[PDB]
């Protein structure tokens, strides 16, 4: 009962006689009049079990007199009915049928060098098979037409073997030897390993290998036996009015019996072949149906014309038990109802009507009327409660108090959306909230309805106490955020308490403290918002830990400072100096946590909910249609708009220019028309009051309403105050393109009938996109889990060496990543130093907390190597001091956790939100550039010869500030070394700006390069001074194609000249496209150019699932210059020919995409030789394991961040992680020789043939890179590959395997409900790691 | 305590050890017919465990010398 | 699911549920008949010269 | 609604669902991935043997409360063997390799 | 329905995110009162016994 | 009678019940003026002026 794994393998032909009790012969169910079973059907007694418990069909053996005997007056058993779910069935079959999983998957044609398809026709009794050939007249495994049969038949006789069905598969089956047939393919493996001929033997040296090794037999792939179901699970009820309910085995059964009994009785009648071979197809078809249904045949329906639920349709889909009845079930001691507001609450308290718990708590209250004495017996007991007797409140009173509970909205998008609760009963129908866990839970007040549970065991109290409660959540397990952060009312009504208004009364008086401010205020006697002198007596822990305080005279307003007799004891005043709208509170609450802790931060919360209710109430902020203002000038600007657009309209009939460029001169019109209407009205919203108070007109922040909800950042913004004022940009029609006529009425001035059936466009389209992704981005974080399940840190720290290296990401443009927020919380990977070198801090490993992010701010250092959790090197779980903080707690990370299935949550929660040159230097800095070959040209500027330089402006600190890419040879104004001030344009180059600059001063004459076979001229009419031009090699003589141009800048003597300092020649091969510009006998100086050549979600999905882009730029292998081969056969080649190294590569590449290195020019390993994307394939194996992850941490991070939408960088690098678990073997030593295994495995293995026991005899590996729905199927459990996709895919590749589970992963213990070992059910596991050990 | 469970995981040091000192602990009240250490104040017993080791009385260690002495005090009692 | 413009005066462009049927239930508008082979048609005030 | 016992479902011997069937809560398998990140494991273990599919177990847990023993006995849940037995009846021999 | 006078103001977090705060009165007029009418059947039929 | 929260206006852009508030203002009103001449019990003849 207990057990440990769960092996799955074939069965044998023996093994379910084993597992039977008995033979069914005969197709009945049960009596039609009385409704009792039959005998030797589906339901017999006999076989099965009893209907009722210790009753026979006479009736000998009741009321357990006799326990255990069977009743011989029937053959029926006197024992309990319960067995009815365990006893199984079996049949003899006439003829021995294949099994289906093993046949369609494939398993027995790759078994047996037979096709799929030249199997069925063996099967079908259409063909004939060598079953022995000992005349080799025919070869083995031939499929013989029935004409040709006899014609062999008479030559040979009876010396010859040939059977035609799937018997005779069976016989294919019986005749071959395993390991014989193993000693070949593993003997010519290594003739030639061609990669159309390696998988073939690579899968077939495994398979059959593996009927050795795991017991398995090459006959039982075929069935001999048909196991039945026993009844129970497959039960034929009666349901009201006569009519019954059978689920769809009970009749798939009664179309195997009659088969196998209609085959019965034409044998003894020696019946025709043509008889007994269409009986034998249609067991074939009702065999298959049994098992699965609509895979090979026309689908067996009953009469209500839907297709039968095969076993197969209760394993696959939605309706299979692997997701619908063994990780979501239902679940009683639960209920719910409508959510509501309480307003009043606090923090840990949720509102529970009385008339609920009644029947959540039943139990808990029976509990108490037998040990009161108030109720003797439990039905006692049962009809007080049922009329709502007296004490029966005051005993549940008692249990409620300090019991927690469970509330759960769906879809609980993330791991706040449970939280424990303790309830506070009200007298109701529904269930109020607190106002700080509506954030939390994305709830609007709108009807939804959240579900409760009773935390029945001791435990499941201290857990809701201890780990899931709502004052134990209040940041962020994505980030450093507050999930507390005040939404919309108070937000409000902060902004109206603490502001100043310069005209109320008592500007500028004397007060003495906080309390007779609202001594004042309550009065009538002064106002909120009006600037005073007061005195406030504020506290620091500067000292030792200790409170220390002080006290000054200040300068503030009477309703700033009522709000400070609330902070608790450990802030300046310099966080309510202000008018409080929302980023001016969210570094509050972010600061005492900061400072006081989590039991400080769950008072402030539920005090501020006190007083921003109490007070915009108060105040009062209603919204008129006169608070509503229209810009006083916007009729204007639409009559200059139709004045701006009339010329352009009438001068298209003129035909001056065409629709293709006048339609974005009107998309420029009515945009900067509107950009005009835009501004306008926000003169006189911010500032429409001009106050006057003892002076002639003071102007400031107005009181309009609408603008103070978006002065607060509380509802709307920029480009939504718009269609409450103005003009609402424009309107798409949902083809893609747009009108030219934007809707130049706001709301409050009326659409016009046909403009509204323009808005009525993006009213669908918004919203058949926004409740249709949905779906698609839930498919997302399943695999974001599965991939991410058996992680679970397991240790402290095993310590290894340093990891990945932080730079800030302020690419492109301006300081996008600061380090600050990306070094937060992470280990150190090694010791680290400042700008004044040798000034070490670290031991190699610390933790960053909140001053360290402060120290390397000081310090101009700004690159940082730090452990990530790809860098650890333990195995099955994961050192802590590569990961870093706790973001739900704040403090390094415990033993235990899972951080898969946390940071699974902190992707696909954000994902329902997010589907829809010349170059400046923009401020003083240096330059500095990196990878440089570049030279200076006649006129002294430059031009960059490297494909791989950026131009880099550092300040006077020595932290780097911006960054600019270059292409090959732009036209630039500046050097290196230098200090320049910034807005000058330097990099100005063209669109069209590919050069064939040289770097070596020397002459030009015409050599090598004719005109008709290479080149067309074309000589410049209007100027002369072009040249032969090289065209494309798409366009020339096939007699000339045989070479390329290669033009020779010669000396006087008439060599190339060389590079400068090296002894190899440097004439230029020309590329195509290059309109070469002088003719013969021209220079051209150092720098200067021959000749010229003119030219959301699903992204988010495609980098972890590694889909290989549709145009892939290519990328080199090792250093060297190029060679080429054929020209012009479908696609090119190219030539690696290293500097030293041995050079044979060569690859089918085309020329019709563009180059970078030229042909007689030298490339690096790892460098490109296109333009275009890649897959991250190359990008692991050509350039190393730290740039994929540096790839994919950022890559993807151009989605999320673009919507501003953060998520901590440790949470790319736990999931890339396993899709780097695997490893292509290449020597030998324990594997096969190209095969594939775990890396995690393999660093077992080269554990040990590197230590001590051997020296080396281990194996050679590159790494794997897998997607999501690849790395899960591609692990070791095959539970879990049965619980996610394509299980008729696994359960066949697991059986012959011999596959075994090990009950590690957090599903692999849920589907035997089992503990987590993970948290508080690790230490538990661990002891059974070792009671096996130990025992 | 009654509200959160921060000033008993700084004596812990862990979010399911204090679970699981309390799950060893409070059942010695349900079933075991024992009293607290502490003043009752009417608690169940999964936040009565929860004050016996906030107030520092109580880590891992020292609920293990009360259950070794119990049966050295069951031992020689039979012989 | 989308909007076409010759929706115009026949079928109702702000009548779907907002959930998965968003694209295929729909209402007819007020003045429209059916025509008689079964097409959908409206009214109109035809203009002779001004 | 609320539910602490109401007629089990037939073949997979859970709950059932529904107000006006006096079913209970689905408690999903979205439900359970936020649990698994909590590190909670009782209260996610015993949604599932005592609460949902266990028979012996919801027995003893009756008991368990109302003589006030608040105690978990778990079992094997009754769906597990359930998928056993089915792929038993695929003629796929899965099996328990006991200790 | 009814109509209903009407008044556009925060009230101390009682009408917190789209929420409704009717009053006492409006209740007692029985302006909302919906009669809904159940329909429940009893069936006899026969059995075995 | 009824508090709703008018911080669902601007951003919902449901703006119309503003005006619907407005209107739906006088027409109360005018049904008070009017049964201020029907409990006061003056004549008709002011009212089929009015």
């Amino acid at each position: 009962e207990e057990f440990d794994a769960i092996k799955i393998a074939l069965a044998s032909p023996d093994m379910i006689r084993s597992w039977s009790f008995g033979e069914v012969k005969k197709p009945e169910t049960i009596n039609y009049r009385t409704f009792k079973p039959e005998r030797d059907g589906l339901f017999c007694a006999r076989i099965f079990g009893p209907v009722k418990d210790y009753e026979c069909l006479c009736g000998k053996y009741k009321r357990l007199k006799h326990r255990g005997v069977i009743c011989e007056k029937c053959g029926v058993e006197v024992t309990q009915t319960k067995v009815r779910r365990e006893r199984m069935g079996h049949i003899e079959l006439a003829s021995p049928t294949a099994h289906i999983w093993f046949l369609k998957s494939s398993r027995i044609g790759l078994l047996l060098d037979m096709p799929l398809r030249d199997i069925e026709r063996v099967l079908y009794f259409e063909s004939y098979v060598v079953i022995e050939g000992g005349m080799t007249n025919l070869e083995r495994q031939q499929i013989l037409t029935e004409e040709q049969y006899l014609d062999a038949l008479e030559e040979f006789g009876d010396e010859f073997d040939a059977k035609m069905g799937a018997e005779a598969i069976q016989a294919l089956l019986k005749s071959m030897d395993l390991e014989q047939e193993c000693e070949q393919l593993r003997e010519e493996l290594n003739e030639t390993n061609s990669e159309t001929k390696r998988k073939k033997l690579t899968k077939r040296i495994k398979l059959l290998e593996a009927f050795v090794q795991s017991g398995n037999k090459p006959e039982w792939m075929i069935l001999t036996v048909l196991p039945v179901l026993p009844p129970d699970l497959r039960p034929l009820v009666p349901l009201d009015g006569g009519r019954f309910a059978t689920s769809d085995l009970n009749d798939l059964y009664r179309r195997v019996i009659n088969r196998n009994n209609r085959l019965k009785r034409l044998l003894d009648l020696a019946a025709p072949d043509i008889i007994v071979r269409n009986e034998k197809r249609m067991l074939q078809e009702a065999v298959d149906a049994l098992l699965d249904n609509g895979r090979r045949g026309r689908a067996i329906t009953g009469s209500n014309k839907r297709p039968l639920k095969s076993l197969a349709d209760m394993i696959k889909g939605k309706q299979g038990r692997f997701r619908q009845n063994l990780l979501g079930k239902r679940v009683d001691y639960s209920g719910r109802s409508v959510i509501t507001v309480g307003p009043y609450l606090r923090l840990h308290q949720c509102g529970l009507p009385k008339k609920m718990a009644l029947e959540l708590f039943k139990p808990f209250i029976y509990g108490k009327l037998e040990l009161r004495g108030l109720a003797t017996t439990i039905k006692a007991a049962k009809k007080m409660v049922e009329r709502e007797e007296a004490v029966v409140w005051d005993i549940l009173d008692e249990v409620i108090r300090e019991h927690p509970v469970l509330l759960n909205r769906a879809p609980t998008l993330h791991r706040l959306g449970i939280q424990a609760f303790e309830p506070v009963l009200i007298e109701g129908k529904a269930i109020q909230l607190h106002p700080l866990v509506c954030a939390a839970y994305n709830a609007d007040f709108d009807g939804d309805q959240m579900a409760v549970h009773v935390p029945l065991t001791l435990e499941a109290q201290l857990e809701a106490r201890a780990l899931m409660m709502s004052t134990n959540n209040i940041l962020s397990p994505a980030n450093g955020e507050p999930i507390i952060v005040p939404s919309q009312d108070v937000v409000l009504g902060l902004y109206y308490m603490t502001r100043d208004c310069v005209n109320a009364k008592g500007e500028g008086m004397v007060l003495t403290g906080p309390k007779e401010a609202e001594r004042l205020y309550r009065s009538g006697l002064a106002s909120l918002h009006a600037r005073v002198k007061v005195r406030i007596t504020e506290y620091e822990k500067d000292a030792n830990g200790e409170l220390v305080a002080k006290t000054s005279l200040k300068d503030t307003t009477v309703g700033r400072a009522i709000l400070w007799m609330i902070v608790p004891k450990g802030l300046p005043y310099s966080i309510v100096n202000q008018a409080l709208g929302k980023k001016a509170i969210s570094k509050m609450l972010n600061t005492c946590y900061r400072i006081l802790g989590l039991k400080p931060t769950v008072i402030f919360a539920d005090q501020i909910m006190y007083t921003g209710f109490a007070y915009a109430a108060r105040s009062g902020a209603s919204v008129g249609i006169d608070d509503m203002v229209i810009p006083e000038k916007k009729h204007e600007i639409i009559s200059e708009a139709e004045a701006e657009v009339a010329e352009i309209q009438e001068q298209f009939q003129s035909g001056l220019v065409t629709a293709g460029e006048r339609y974005n001169k009107v998309i420029d019109i009515w945009a900067a028309a509107n950009d005009r209407v835009s501004k306008a009205m926000m003169d006189n919203l911010q500032t429409e009051t001009v106050i006057n108070r003892d002076g002639q007109e003071e102007k400031q922040v107005s009181f309009n309403s609408i603008y103070m909800m978006a002065d607060s950042g509380a509802r709307g913004s920029a480009a939504q105050i718009r269609q409450l004022a103005g003009m609402r940009g424009l309107m798409a029609k949902p083809d893609g393109s747009i009108i030219e006529t934007p809707i130049t009425a706001n709301f409050r001035e009326g659409l016009n009938v046909l403009q509204y059936f323009i808005s009525t466009h993006g009213a669908r389209k918004g919203l058949a996109d926004t409740a249709l992704k949905t779906a698609n981005s839930g498919y997302l974080t399943r695999r974001l889990v599965d991939v991410a399940q058996d992680l679970v840190v397991t240790e402290d720290d095993c310590g290894t060496h340093e990891g990945i290296m932080m730079t800030p990401v302020i690419e492109g443009g301006d300081v996008k990543e600061p380090l600050r927020d990306r070094v937060l919380g992470r280990v150190t990977a090694e010791d680290v130093l400042k700008p004044g070198t040798a000034d070490i801090l670290v031991p190699r490993n610390t933790l960053l907390h909140e001053q360290w992010c402060d120290l390397l701010e000081e310090n101009s250092v700004d690159a940082v190597k730090v452990r990530s959790v790809v860098s650890c090197d333990t195995d099955f779980g994961v050192c802590a001091h590569c990961y870093g903080r706790d973001l739900a707690r704040g403090h390094i990370i415990n033993k235990g956790e899972a951080i898969g299935v946390i940071a699974a949550q902190s992707i696909g929660e954000p994902g329902t939100q997010l589907t829809m040159s010349s170059i400046q230097v923009k401020n003083k800095g240096s330059i500095k550039l990196s990878n440089v070959k570049s030279v200076v040209n006649s006129s002294g500027k430059l031009v960059i010869t490297s494909r791989n330089t950026e131009l880099k402006l550092i300040d006077e600190f020595g932290r780097t500030k911006e960054s600019y890419k270059v292409p090959y040879g732009a036209v630039l104004a500046k050097g290196d070394g230098e200090q320049v001030a910034g807005g000058e344009t330097v990099a100005n180059w063209d669109p069209h700006t590919m050069p064939v600059i040289t770097e070596v001063s020397g002459f030009v004459r015409f050599t090598d390069m004719i005109d008709g076979q290479t080149i067309t001229r074309q000589t410049d009419e209007l100027t002369g001074l072009s040249s032969l031009v090289v065209l494309d090699s798409a366009e020339r003589t096939a007699g000339g194609k045989d070479l390329r141009p290669a033009l020779k800048i010669v000396d006087a003597q008439g060599n190339d000249v060389l590079i400068p300092g090296t002894d190899m020649p440097a004439q230029y091969f020309l590329p195509g496209k290059a309109i070469v510009q002088l003719e013969d006998g021209v220079q051209i100086s150092s720098g200067d150019t021959l000749a010229r050549i003119p030219q959301g979600l699903p992204r988010v999905a495609d980098l972890f699932e590694a889909r290989r882009p549709k145009e892939p730029a290519i990328l080199a292998e090792i250093s060297g210059i190029v060679s080429f081969g054929k020209e012009t056969k479908g696609k090119r080649r190219l030539v690696i020919t290293p500097v030293d190294g041995s050079d044979p590569y060569e690859e089918m590449i085309p020329k019709w995409r563009q180059l970078n290195v030229f042909e007689g020019e030298r490339v690096e390993r790892g460098d490109v030789i296109s333009d275009g994307p890649e897959a991250p394939h190359d990008i692991l194996r050509l350039r190393g394991v730290h740039a994929v992850t540096r790839y994919i941490v950022n890559e993807v991070q151009d989605v999320y961040r673009l919507q501003g939408v953060k998520i901590n960088d440790k949470h790319i690098e736990v999931i890339v992680r396993q899709m780097l678990r695997k490893a292509t073997i290449v020597n030998a030593g324990s594997s096969d020789f190209l095969e594939g295994e775990q890396v995690e495995y393999s660093r077992v293995k080269i554990a040990n043939r590197e230590l001590e026991a051997n020296g080396k005899v281990g194996a050679t590996y590159s790494r794997d890179l897998l997607g999501i729905t690849k790395a899960s199927l591609a692990t070791e459990s095959f539970i879990s590959a049965a619980s996610f996709q394509e299980t008729t895919r696994v359960l066949t590749e697991a059986a012959v395997a011999g596959k075994r589970d090990e009950l590690r992963g957090l599903k692999e213990n849920v589907i035997v409900g089992r503990l987590i070992p993970a948290g508080t059910g690790y230490a538990y596991h661990q002891d059974r790691m070792r009671r096996r050990a130990a025992g | 305590a009654r509200v959160t469970v921060q000033d008993a995981v700084e004596k812990i040091g862990n979010r399911f050890d204090l679970v699981l000192v309390a799950a060893r602990r409070a059942r010695q009240m349900q079933v075991g017919g024992k009293d607290p250490l502490v003043p009752e104040e009417n608690d169940k017993t999964t936040v009565i465990a929860l004050r016996e080791i906030e107030e520092g009385l109580i880590n891992n260690q020292i609920l293990d010398v009360r259950e070794r002495q119990e049966q050295q005090e069951q031992e020689a009692a039979e012989l | 699911r989308d909007v076409h413009p010759t929706h115009y005066g026949r079928v109702c462009p702000i009548e779907t549920p907002e959930g998965p049927n968003i694209g295929l239930i729909n209402s007819l508008s007020v003045y429209a008949q059916t025509n008689e082979y079964g097409f959908l048609e409206t009214p109109y005030r035809k203009v002779t010269d001004g | 609604h609320a539910r602490s016992t109401g007629s089990y479902s037939l073949v997979t011997q859970q709950p059932l669902g529904g107000k006006a069937q006096f079913g209970g809560q689905r408690f999903g398998e979205m439900e359970v991935w936020a649990l698994e990140a909590y590190g909670a494991a009782y209260t996610l273990q015993e949604m599932l043997t005592v609460k949902s599919d266990d028979v012996n177990g919801r027995t003893k847990m009756y008991k368990n409360i109302v003589d006030g023993n608040h105690q978990m006995e778990p079992g094997m849940p009754e769906s597990f063997n359930v998928l056993l037995k089915e792929i038993r009846s695929l003629g796929i021999n899965i099996e328990l390799e006991d200790e | 329905g009814q109509n209903m006078r009407v008044a556009f103001m925060p009230w101390n977090g009682y009408n917190f995110e789209d929420s409704i705060l009717v009053s006492e009165r409006v209740v007692q007029e029985d302006r909302f009162t919906t009669i809904h009418i159940q329909e429940l059947a009893c069936v006899s039929r026969d059995t075995k016994l | 009678d009824i508090v709703l929260n008018p911080l669902g206006v601007p951003s919902r852009m449901n703006i119309g019940q503003i005006l619907e508030t407005h209107l739906g203002m006088a027409a109360k009103g005018i049904g008070d003026k009017i049964n201020a001449m029907l409990k006061q019990q003056q004549e008709v003849a002011k009212l089929r002026e009015f």
